[PDB]
């Protein structure tokens, strides 16, 4: 419904990651993706793990660092009309439990997929490129800056 | 009796998965994808994993 | 644990160095107790 | 501050499995919404909506598409639970015009039949003054015959009448404060009087769940706004200490003023403000108090005077007491009560006093008659029976629903009962099922609330008899069995 009916906060999008059971749901979604990837018959284990890493990282990048704004009308007159979700999170507070969790989890996934890929160099470079693509925007310095003016408006 | 119970369980499935508010073709798409994934998983589990769970199911049936 | 140690020893040097610096980064985030707000204002 | 009576409230936490399933449902809805947006963009499926005129195709687009996402994909699916028209007085039973949609709620067609005798749990008449036959109706009819309907000028201009002065003095007597002023809209009261009191250089401490009118009034003024947690006295005290100690943000200077905006009863949450603690804190830290009393001016109190009587406090302690006649008295309008100097400054420097048309004569007559009946000027036994029946109904309904296994928010005294649904599909399911059984309820979803709690609000009334409550309770029990809405672990 309309924003402000049961809560005075102008931008609810900044609290969705601080809710109850959201972290458990995130981990369960990763696990379900891994299971449905293992379900494929003709794909080997290291390929499955690198696909898990790549798909999770791509989806995370798309949702956190690509889509900007809010999916609903907001009564602060579009203050966050250009900010992405990672920038909207917690009203710009750079370190928080949710931000720490979201930054840590791809690194743990990278460690697991490096162990299960037997440290192959091709998988190493693929997973490292993906991990950098996810971890670079999380830097506090890289806040509100668009390289070469891409996705600015 | 049992048909009513199964219809109730399907209703609960619709409520939980939010399929209740979708249109029929969206329900068809979601159900087809779900059954395809379950069938593929069963095929993989039978082909590769040993039938130890099948032995447990047979023991439970007996 | 011994098998894990052997598997780690099977890894190249640069990969292990990258994993170590990543672990150090994780420690830095975990112990980054300062909650900076990312703002800057000056008088007129 | 100390309480003369126990202060009981309960906000049970969400079960973890319920939260996980809620997130599953929201994710499914978001994915299918993205799919539908993709289909509509490529014209694969014809769009059933209005578009800009052909002569303005080269203009910048009026709206942003993404802002309408939840409107196109979530709100439109369950759109039929809202905006239900009625063709009768909003009493204990209401008549609802029936409508159907053939394109999934994108357009509604009106059938000739009319649903009759729907038990009303959505209207706001707490004391049951919404009647088409009575003494108030006759007084309003006489004043309509004499004065006409509506005034065509402003209070500072020729538009000030004697009825308005009578209403203001009667309101001042009813509240117990020295003086009061009356306006023609509850929203406008806040939006047009908060900017007058404070300005640039002052601080406003606003609760987490304030109404949109209070927030808009605070934004219109140039003051600084800081928000504390709902009914968290520790957070309020911490904010007060930090504000007094550290001064203004950029150029550290003492604050010109500190104003605390609070409400009597919070409608959606169902809780009552901890007034003794707020009063003690404002006395200790020298702050001013603005008390929105729209939902409690008739519901609460032994004689229905509001929260200040409910806690047995002194009305002179609250700097500004605002209120609304819409909820309890059955007529539109609003008021602000306080000391004489405040009322004079408001009469001189209020936006609605200078630029806005004043109240209507039949409305003020209805308010006067209702409030005289409440305070017992007519001498009839009515006016106390209403309050007693409202209290009994609230206690009975809340106890019966809590012992059925449901999760309920708020105090045991508030006549507003938020039942908890927790899932997006169960919102529409509950609305449709309850309408199918002749009960009218109000359901609130995600963007209005936090994500995990979506709810249904029951508004009790003094006009609800015992048989009506029993029928509603048995239907609610049946629906809760059907939809598995009994999440409570403590009692079931
Ligand atoms: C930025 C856009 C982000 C899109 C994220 C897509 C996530 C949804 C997805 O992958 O599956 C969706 C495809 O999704 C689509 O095919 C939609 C692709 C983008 C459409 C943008 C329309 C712009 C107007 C479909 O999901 P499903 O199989 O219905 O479940």
């Amino acid at each position: 419904m309309n924003v402000g009916t049961a809560h005075s906060e102008v931008n609810p999008n900044t609290r969705v990651m601080n809710s109850r059971g959201i972290w458990l749901s995130y981990v369960l979604a990763i696990g379900l993706l891994h299971i449905v990837l293992l379900s494929i018959p003709f794909v080997s284990v290291p390929v499955v793990w690198t696909l898990t890493n790549l798909i999770h990282n791509m989806g995370m990048y798309i949702f956190l660092h690509t889509v900007k704004g809010t999916p609903f009308e907001t009564p602060d007159q579009g203050k966050a009309r250009l900010l992405t979700h990672w920038e909207q999170m917690d009203y710009g507070v750079q370190f928080t439990a949710s931000r720490k969790f979201l930054t840590i989890t791809p690194i743990v996934l990278y460690f697991l997929t490096s162990f299960y890929t037997k440290y192959d160099q091709i998988h190493f470079v693929l997973n490292t490129v993906s991990l950098m693509s996810v971890l670079i925007p999380k830097l506090p310095q890289l806040h509100g800056v668009r390289i070469f003016g891409i996705n600015k408006y | 009796r049992a048909w009513k119970q199964m219809s109730w369980f399907y209703y609960q499935y619709l409520l939980v998965t939010a399929l209740y508010m979708l249109e029929p073709w969206e329900r068809t798409v979601f159900n087809s994808m779900l059954v395809s994934i379950v069938g593929m998983a069963l095929y993989t589990g039978y082909v590769f994993m040993p039938q130890h769970i099948m032995a447990i199911l047979h023991y439970f049936e007996i | 644990l011994v098998e894990m140690v052997q598997a780690l020893y099977e890894a190249p040097a640069y990969h292990l160095i990258l994993e170590g610096i990543l672990i150090l980064w994780i420690i830095r985030l975990l112990f980054s107790k300062t909650y900076k707000l990312q703002e800057r204002s000056d008088l007129t | 501050g100390l309480y003369k009576r126990p202060f009981n409230e309960a906000f049970e936490e969400t079960p973890m499995l319920v939260a996980v399933l809620t997130y599953v449902g929201y994710g499914v809805l978001t994915l299918f919404g993205y799919l539908r947006d993709f289909l509509r963009y490529w014209r694969i499926e014809k769009c059933h909506h209005a578009t800009e005129r052909e002569e303005q195709k080269d203009f910048v687009s009026l709206y942003q598409d993404f802002e309408n996402f939840y409107t196109r994909n979530l709100y439109m699916r369950i759109r039929d639970n809202w905006n239900r028209p009625i063709c009768s007085v909003p009493g204990a039973r209401v008549d609802i015009m029936e409508r159907q949609s053939h394109d999934y709620n994108w357009s509604f067609k009106y059938t000739g039949n009319i649903i009759k005798g729907v038990i009303n749990m959505g209207s706001y008449n707490y004391l049951g003054f919404a009647r088409n036959t009575g003494s108030c109706q006759e007084a309003a009819a006489k004043v309509l015959e004499e004065y006409g309907a509506g005034v065509c000028s402003t209070r500072q201009e020729i538009g000030n009448l004697d009825k308005h002065e009578e209403l203001e003095e009667l309101v001042a007597r009813f509240l117990g404060v020295e003086a009061a002023m009356a306006y023609g809209m509850g929203f406008a009261t806040n939006s047009m009087n908060i900017p007058a009191l404070v300005g640039k250089g002052c601080l406003i401490l606003s609760d987490e769940l304030n109404h949109a009118s209070l927030v808009l009034g605070a934004r219109l003024s140039g003051a600084t706004i800081r928000i504390f947690k709902h009914n968290n006295m520790q957070s309020l005290e911490k904010l007060l200490k930090d504000a007094i100690v550290y001064g203004q943000p950029r150029t550290r200077r003492p604050w010109k003023k500190i104003l605390i905006l609070v409400e009597g009863i919070y409608s959606m949450e169902g809780s009552i403000v901890r007034l003794p603690e707020v009063i003690a804190l404002k006395k200790k830290y020298k702050a001013y108090l603005y008390l929105d009393e729209a939902h409690s001016i008739g519901a609460l109190g032994p004689t229905g005077r509001g929260v200040v009587e409910y806690f047995g406090l002194d009305p002179e302690d609250v700097d500004v007491m605002m209120g609304t006649f819409t909820k309890s008295f059955g007529a539109s309008g609003g008021y602000i009560g306080g000391k004489k100097e405040l009322i004079d400054y408001l009469r001189t420097h209020s936006h609605s006093a200078v630029y806005a048309t004043s109240l209507s004569p039949p409305v003020v007559e209805q308010i006067i008659t209702s409030m005289k009946c409440i305070m017992g000027q007519d001498g009839t036994s009515l006016g106390k029976e209403c309050v007693q029946q409202l209290a009994e109904n609230t206690r009975y309904f809340r106890r019966r629903l809590k012992e059925m296994g449901f999760i309920i928010y708020g105090n045991e005294d508030s006549p507003v009962v938020p039942l908890m649904l927790y899932m997006p599909a169960k919102i529409g399911a509950f609305g449709r099922e309850m309408l199918k059984r002749n009960i009218g309820v109000v359901v609130v979803g995600f963007p209005a609330t936090p994500i995990i709690e979506s709810r249904a609000r029951f508004c009790l009334s003094a006009a609800h008899t015992k048989e009506i409550l029993d029928t509603a309770l048995k239907e609610i029990d049946e629906v809760g069995d059907l939809l598995q809405l009994k999440y409570s672990r403590h009692r079931l």
